[PDB]
């Protein structure tokens, strides 16, 4: 399928961003879209070969696309603004204007901020299953809570005994705003891992909650006395209790 | 092969020399229209067709594909080049020639391959510019082309014309002469 | 000595008995050689030349390409035919007939007519003349008009009336132009 | 109206 | 041609899910396209057709003889088929534009509910877990801004064939797993030890 890089990009206003798309092999038509929520699919530009027939649809002169290729495409937003924030989707068909199927990539979640003061990594905490739950239904649900993070660019995952698990896992599809009143409000996300009574009661079992945060890079300038809120993994581990 | 009417919707041409392309629609061997790729606009050749609209983006994306298809065949055929075919030049009048009455001179360049030619009107070595027009390259069943050039004239007994045709298939420019009689 | 590489794509529609029979033959050519083609009657891509075998194999493996090509007979041929029913196929340009001695020879100029269907008959005093007649082929002016010049080797006497009988679809009755010695 | 036939990409240059 | 679709639909897993779409103003050169979007990722192409009936390994597509109506059939609905479904009328000239779509929800077949609210300890402040409730019971948002209730999401223990519903609540106010979820509200069978 269609590839997109980077998956996420949290940046300060005025800094330039470069988005990349790798279309499906044999796809001469490449399309660039952006999508906000609550909102729909917004057309930016498209290519047929290495030339862009539809340059209109781009929000400003800051926005430009290239496909010298004419395979891989790059969209550049020089001097980024808050309003530029969205999921930037890329698509590809065999050919343009033939009503051919457009296959989309995974998108690039771009978030542009006024200042980096509001940016914070999450606080991960794993909660031991209730003994009342283990007594009543012989099942153990451990809750994970990632809190106080800004912006909402997080990937939650569960790892049992060093390897990732998906069975008996439920993660909130969207984080909630802690103070929905505040403009640059911090976010919170929860997840659940359900296992048997015996599996949790077994002390040779290690359950870790991994949270991939997307923030700053080494390139970006951090002035505050606080620790630089860089792109990082924040974990919370717990062991089986008898 | 055999039918009452034959149309091309359309004639997509692209070649390495220039490079250049040509998009046209033909109906019963006559040019319905052409898209000006540079100006990005549809030019109709029959006035009753001017009531219709043809999106030039079809022509441009079509040629963009043909540019891809050509480079693919250049590679696949270890650069098998086009063969320069000797064109056929014939000059005639649109209507019977009368010394008073105005007419048009038609210069037909047939068996054009590759489709790259210069068709100029001369009169005692000087070039005629005022009143000259041309068709696009019109397709043929053997995948060769033809082009026609029109020169408006006021027949006179002492004014003769030449049709200068420059094609790589010709060792020297072909000059087809027309004497008024 | 310039080297050229040419690629053509022709979307050809063949019509017979109005709307009764319709056929799409999409031809892909490199340079004067048709390599692959989509024929509405076969309903799939087929290689014409071993150069088009990779394209025929690729495009036939894509159901999406195959189904759009199969829909094109309705989308392009049948749809475009309905516009011609109101425009190009409604075009009738009545021929201009003229006799001028070129005498031992009489030339019947049948100029500026549309469509191509034409019959030109020579007559020397109501009897038809065939042996001493020679015609040009049907000439395409390229400006959506045809012309045909029909000569007759004559040897006139006092009392001879030479007549040129012309039939065309645009005419309610045939045109007869006379010439006298 | 008028509608065009469409050439497809040749594999793969 | 624009398409119309039911704003939302709740269908049970294990059975086919027929998603309708009306497009009375479809033109002869317009394809009926279906895409889906899982909260909130790249849109996924499912199927498309012109006049005929089409079958993918993902779905089936039935278009009426007049082409004014169409149905997308998810052969065997699963929890994964929960997404926003977009039925679009697409022709060459056009750009791809999504409507409002159908918010399809695939509900689990909870064989035996055991509604309960539990309290968990950080390996402060403790969390309230409202699990094993029925799919017909829907949870309401938190009123007070300093007590947080996460929307219900369905859990699947594949290795057990068992599925369960779960909502999570946590706060720092008057340290509360008793009167919590008073806005939803939990069934009378819900027990708190
Ligand atoms: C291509 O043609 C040249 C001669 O023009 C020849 O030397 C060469 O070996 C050919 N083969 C390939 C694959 O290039
Ligand atoms: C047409 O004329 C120009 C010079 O005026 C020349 O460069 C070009 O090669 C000519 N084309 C041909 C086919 O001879």
């Amino acid at each position: 399928g269609v590839s997109q890089s980077p998956s996420n990009k949290v940046t300060e206003k005025g800094k330039d961003v470069e988005l990349r798309c790798d279309p499906i092999s044999g796809h001469t038509a490449l399309y660039w879209y952006r999508q906000s929520l609550g909102q729909g699919l917004e057309f930016l530009i498209y290519f047929q070969g290495n030339s862009a027939p539809d340059k209109s649809g781009l929000p400003s002169d800051r926005f430009s696309a290239e496909r010298t290729g004419g395979s891989v495409s790059t969209l550049t937003i020089q001097r980024t603004q808050q309003e530029d924030s969205a999921v930037y989707l890329c698509a590809s068909s065999f050919r343009a204007l033939a009503a051919d199927t457009q296959y989309f990539g995974p998108g690039t979640r771009l978030t542009v901020l006024e200042d980096l003061k509001n940016v914070f990594p999450p606080e991960v905490a794993v909660f031991e299953p209730s003994e009342a739950e283990i007594s009543h239904t012989q099942k153990a649900t451990l809750v994970c809570l990632a809190t106080g993070f800004y912006p909402d660019h997080v990937e939650l995952s569960w790892w049992v005994n060093g390897k990732e698990v998906h069975s008996g896992v439920c993660t909130d599809p969207q984080p909630l705003k802690e103070q929905p009143a505040l403009n640059d409000s911090r976010y919170a996300l929860s997840s659940r891992l359900r296992v048997s009574a015996t599996f949790w009661q077994n002390p040779r079992n290690h359950f870790r909650c991994q949270v991939q945060f997307y923030g700053l890079s080494e390139n970006d300038e951090w002035t505050q006395d606080r620790a630089k809120p860089v792109t990082q993994i924040v974990s919370a581990e717990a062991w089986g209790r008898a | 092969i055999v039918a009452d009417h034959v149309a091309s919707y359309g004639v997509n041409l692209y070649q390495s020399y220039g490079p250049s392309g040509q998009y046209t629609h033909e109906f019963d061997g006559d040019e319905q229209f052409y898209v000006d790729l540079g100006r990005k606009e549809t030019v109709w050749c029959l006035p009753v067709l001017r009531q219709f609209r043809f999106d030039p983006q079809f022509a441009l994306t079509n040629i963009a594909v043909l540019k891809h298809n050509l480079n693919s065949l250049i590679k696949r055929s270890n650069s098998t080049a086009a063969t320069n075919e000797v064109p056929e030049v014939t000059v005639f009048s649109k209507s019977p020639v009368t010394l008073g009455q105005p007419n048009i001179l038609i210069c037909l360049v047939d068996n054009i391959f590759p489709p790259v030619v210069n068709i100029t009107w001369l009169s005692n070595g000087h070039s005629v510019t005022e009143g000259v027009s041309e068709t696009s390259f019109l397709s043929k069943s053997d995948h060769s082309f033809f082009k026609i050039s029109y020169l408006t004239l006021l027949p006179s007994a002492e004014e003769s014309y030449d049709c200068k045709v420059e094609h790589w298939g010709l060792d020297k420019p072909l000059l087809k002469h027309w004497e008024p009689e | 000595s310039p080297e050229d590489f040419v690629y053509q794509f022709k979307g050809m529609c063949y019509f017979t008995n109005g709307t009764e029979r319709v056929r799409l033959v999409s031809r892909s050519i490199y340079n004067r050689e048709e390599i692959v083609r989509f024929d509405s009657d076969v309903g799939e891509f087929r290689a014409v030349t071993l150069l088009g075998l990779p394209a025929a194999e690729y495009w036939n493996s894509q159901k999406d390409i195959l189904e759009r090509k199969r829909a094109a007979v309705d989308r392009v041929c049948r749809h475009n035919y309905q516009l011609e029913l109101r425009t190009t196929l409604q075009r009738r340009v009545e021929p201009t007939v003229t006799i001028s001695p070129s005498h031992n020879l009489l030339v019947c100029s049948v100029t500026d007519f549309y469509p191509a269907q034409i019959k030109v008959r020579w007559f020397r005093n109501d009897q038809e003349e065939t042996a001493g007649v020679v015609s040009t082929p049907l000439i395409r002016n390229g400006d959506w008009t045809f012309q045909i010049l029909v000569m007759l080797e004559m040897t006139p006497q006092r009392g001879d009336v030479y007549t040129c009988h012309v039939e065309h679809p645009s005419l309610q009755s045939p045109i007869t132009v006379e010439w006298r010695a | 109206a008028p509608q065009p036939e469409l050439p497809y990409p040749q594999p793969g240059s | 041609m624009k398409t119309t679709q039911p704003p939302s639909m709740d269908c049970a897993e294990g059975r086919a899910a027929n998603l309708p779409c009306n497009h009375s103003t479809i033109s002869g050169n317009e394809y009926v396209y279906w895409y889906r979007q899982i909260h909130s990722q790249g849109p996924q192409y499912i199927i498309h057709g012109l006049k005929n009936n089409e079958t993918n390994e993902m779905a089936s597509l039935i278009i009426t003889e007049d082409r004014k109506s169409s149905t997308l059939i998810l052969p065997h609905a699963t929890l994964r088929d929960t997404a926003v479904y977009y039925c679009i009328a697409f022709q060459g000239a056009q750009k791809l534009v999504f409507g409002q779509g159908t918010r399809l929800t695939i509900n689990p077949n909870i064989q035996n509910p055991d509604p309960a609210v539990y309290q968990l300890r950080d390996s402060d402040k403790s969390v309230c877990l409202f699990t094993d409730f029925d799919s017909q019971t829907n949870v309401s948002q938190s009123k007070d801004s300093d007590v947080y209730i996460t929307d219900k999401c369905v859990l699947d223990m594949r290795s057990m064939d068992f599925k369960s519903n779960s909502a999570v609540a946590w706060s720092n106010k008057s340290d509360a797993c008793a009167n919590a979820f008073n806005n939803s509200i939990i069934p009378e069978d819900t027990f708190f030890p």
